[PDB]
């Protein structure tokens, strides 16, 4: 076979454990579920420094709590322009999965409260930036590279669907890079409670599955295929699908063929093809063995799971970093100040946030 | 090339979602 004894026992207790941390994280997960956090700071707490990036729905800014100097990022949204787009549900949704996950590589939510007009979440600063904008600048990533960065999404994700909880946003401009050089998930908008399916178009173009172009009920695979289009983005420079238009994207997507750049490793290619795989019947995390066929698959043979899981490993690339409000790592967007109203705008509705 | 095609797609800045 291709485990020896000792490799097999070996790999077979490490799989186990892996079931017994998941069973205590899904516990823990459910009790704050069910027990959500609400109100744990306010406004005049914070000095607004620097916007970090922009939305439809409103902003992140760098703040700078005033009693601790510690600085945090602060995503501001507005209620009325919230209830207008009818993403009420995905913003009381993505509160109370952020206050209720725990995982390394998942960004944490420190503090949340509303005022008359906004609504408003403190999250650790993550001052490495977007892994878009490293990517671009580097053009790809090596194989090694890569990896690292793939390892945390799969563990994240086997972290996620163990809560039922499917992402259904990853791509690079979702992905920031801490001062350790280790990945942050962040963007909860579209993460829904799935333990079987569901049926909503959603998502980024290039990152769909077929099976949510082709508007069929969908799982947890389509966040598999999504991580191979990430893999194939970060080591490629480019992702698999593209094209001027949506529709020549999803063309692409749904037929079956993909091809790769010369450099990329023939392991490289097989997981791509077993991941990038049309038929839901034969993608890897969608089988039998589950996760394991992606974990124990030959390009990740050199993964350490646990060092990963405990941050032991030196990542590949460091971020600059001058000091504890470095805003270095992102762009630079027009700013407006924030007007709080005599408005107790949309009460009714965001009463649970 | 690929890379070329790309880069003609006009695709290549921060992508949004669907929504
Ligand atoms: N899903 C879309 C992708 C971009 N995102 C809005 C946006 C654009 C650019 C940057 C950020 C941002 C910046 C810094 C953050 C940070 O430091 N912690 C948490 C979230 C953060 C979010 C947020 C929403
Ligand atoms: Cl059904």
């Amino acid at each position: 076979g291709h485990m020896g004894n000792a490799a097999a026992a070996k790999k077979g207790s490490e799989q186990e454990s892996v079931k017994e941390f998941l069973a205590k994280a899904k516990e823990e997960f459910l009790k704050k579920w069910e027990s959500p956090s609400q109100n744990t700071a306010q406004l005049d707490h914070f000095d607004r420094i620097k916007t970090l990036g922009t939305g439809s729905f409103g902003r992140v800014m760098l703040v700078k709590h005033k009693e601790t100097g510690n600085h945090y990022a602060m995503k501001i949204l507005d209620k009325q322009k919230v209830v207008k787009l009818k993403q009420i549900e995905h913003t009381l949704n993505e509160k109370r999965i952020l206050q209720a996950v725990n995982f390394p590589f998942l960004v944490k939510l420190e503090f949340s409260f509303k005022d008359n007009s906004n609504l408003y979440m403190v999250m650790e600063y993550v001052p490495g930036g977007e892994m878009f904008s490293h990517l671009r600048r580097i053009g790809r990533f090596s194989e090694p590279h890569a990896r690292f960065y793939a390892a945390q999404i799969v563990l994240t994700f086997e972290y996620l669907h163990s809560l039922d909880l499917i992402y259904r946003d990853l791509k690079p401009e979702n992905l920031l890079i801490d001062q350790q050089g280790y990945i942050q998930v962040t963007d909860f908008g579209f993460a829904k409670r799935v333990k079987g399916r569901t049926w909503t178009l959603c998502g980024t173009p290039e990152y769909l599955a077929p099976e949510i172009i082709l508007s069929k009920g969908y799982n947890k695979a389509v966040d598999w295929w999504a991580l191979g289009v990430l893999i194939y983005e970060m080591a490629a420079g480019y992702p698999p699908f593209f094209a001027d238009q949506p529709i020549q994207i999803y063309e692409k997507i749904v037929s079956g063929k993909v091809r790769f750049p010369s450099h990329f490793s023939s392991d490289l290619k097989d997981l791509l093809r077993n991941l990038l795989q049309v038929d839901l019947t034969k993608r890897f995390g969608n089988l039998k063995n589950g996760v394991n066929d992606i974990k124990n698959h030959k390009w990740f043979a050199t993964t350490d799971w646990i060092a990963i899981y405990q941050r032991k490993v030196e990542a590949p690339f460091i971020p600059k970093f001058k000091g504890p409000g470095d805003t270095s790592n992102f762009d630079d967007y027009e700013e407006e100040e924030i007007r709080v109203s005599i408005n107790e705008k949309c009460g009714k509705e965001f009463t649970e946030f | 090339t690929t890379y070329a095609d790309f880069i003609a797609s006009g695709r290549t800045g921060r992508r949004n979602a669907i929504h």
